[PDB]
């Protein structure tokens, strides 16, 4: 689960923090990324941490 | 129609913040990579805001 905004990152070659320091893909990477929004499951009211 | 031109020059620019907090929804760089910023010198940088 990341960002909204940061759904770019998860990519060969891509630029970020995430990319960086959490999940690294390789530049020869085949596949398929998939990305749906979780607000009715992955968020709280008074702050999901 | 006026959208308002700043001139940046004599900073050191740190990209790396500009990540850390970013309500940025698109970041779509064009003739340079996001990462390579923090590495690289540069002049005529300008910001338009509109």
């Amino acid at each position: 689960v990341i960002r909204g905004n940061e759904v770019s990152q998860i990519a060969p070659g891509q630029t970020g923090n995430i990319a960086d320091y959490n999940y690294k893909l390789p530049d020869d990477f085949t596949g398929c990324v998939i990305a749906w929004n979780s607000n009715k499951l992955d968020s709280k009211p008074s702050g999901n941490y | 129609y006026a959208w308002n031109r700043k001139r940046i020059s004599n900073c050191v620019a740190d990209y790396s913040v500009i990540y850390n907090f970013a309500p940025f929804f698109a970041f779509k760089c064009y003739g340079v990579s996001p990462t390579k910023l923090n590495d690289l010198c540069f002049t005529n940088v300008y910001a338009d805001s509109f």
